[PDB]
């Protein structure tokens, strides 16, 4: 997160850091045993971190908890990001708290201009790279549509959303990718791309979660 | 340029 502030131990409890022996994407709890993130972070090898803040340091309040399951939308499309959406289940269920908590599905998508909270581990720099150790937190605003695709012509299909700014400085960035965008409490988006990272008339591009609700429902319960 | 904010980014020309 580019332009954000330090969120505070365990103030987003549904942020999860996804971990291959580093933190490589974010995702969002939506029940005890499933986690939202990005097609793209799918990997072998994922340890869901649930509870963390600095995720350098055991502090207290963290869960570890393998990837039992694996779940890339069957449409993801590696090179438009179209459908960029993969559900993970744990192996075992979480132990919810007060400290590690889910967030709400839409049940109906956002309009232009409601506030969103973007949240994550990713750089804090739009030029060169430093990796914070506690998670960073950025209030932004939804786009509208026709703005979205002028800024970013012939790529933003009906399953994405920008957010943010236009004016620089203020952005999701790399290692932000898979975690949230949450407006009036309910998981609105998903970490996705951009062209750089707080750019100047280039705003974040996020999955539109709430095309996808009946997709995670059908899929959470046939698994 | 056009990239995803993974670790590490995939990007596109
Ligand atoms: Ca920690
Ligand atoms: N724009
Ligand atoms: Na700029
Ligand atoms: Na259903
Ligand atoms: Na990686």
């Amino acid at each position: 997160i580019v332009g954000g502030y330090t969120c505070g131990a365990n103030t987003v409890p549904y942020q999860v850091s996804l971990n291959s022996g580093y933190h490589f994407c974010g995702g969002s709890l939506i029940n005890s045993q499933w986690v939202v993130s990005a097609a793209h972070c799918y990997k072998s090898g994922i340890q869901v971190r649930l509870g963390e803040d600095n995720i350098n340091v055991v502090e207290g309040n963290e869960q570890f908890i393998s990837a039992s399951k694996s779940i890339v939308h069957p449409s993801y499309n590696s090179n438009t990001l179209n459908n960029d959406i993969m559900l993970i289940k744990l192996k075992s269920a979480a132990s919810l708290n007060s400290r590690v908590a889910s967030i709400s599905l839409p049940t109906s998508c956002a309009s232009a201009g409601t506030q969103c909270l973007i949240s994550g581990w990713g750089n804090t720099k739009s030029s060169g790279t430093s990796y914070p150790d506690v998670l960073k937190c950025l209030k932004a605003p939804i786009l509208s549509d026709s703005s979205c695709k002028s800024a970013y012509p012939g790529q933003i299909t009906s399953n994405m959303f920008c957010a943010g700014y236009l004016e620089g400085g203020k952005d999701s960035c790399q290692g932000d990718s898979g975690g949230p965008v949450v407006c009036s409490g309910k998981l609105q988006g998903i970490v996705s791309w951009g062209s750089g990272c707080a750019q100047k008339n280039k705003p974040g591009v996020y999955t539109k979660v709430c095309n996808y609700v009946s997709w995670i429902k059908q899929t959470i319960a046939s698994n | 340029g056009r990239c995803t904010k993974s670790i590490p980014p995939i990007c596109f020309p």
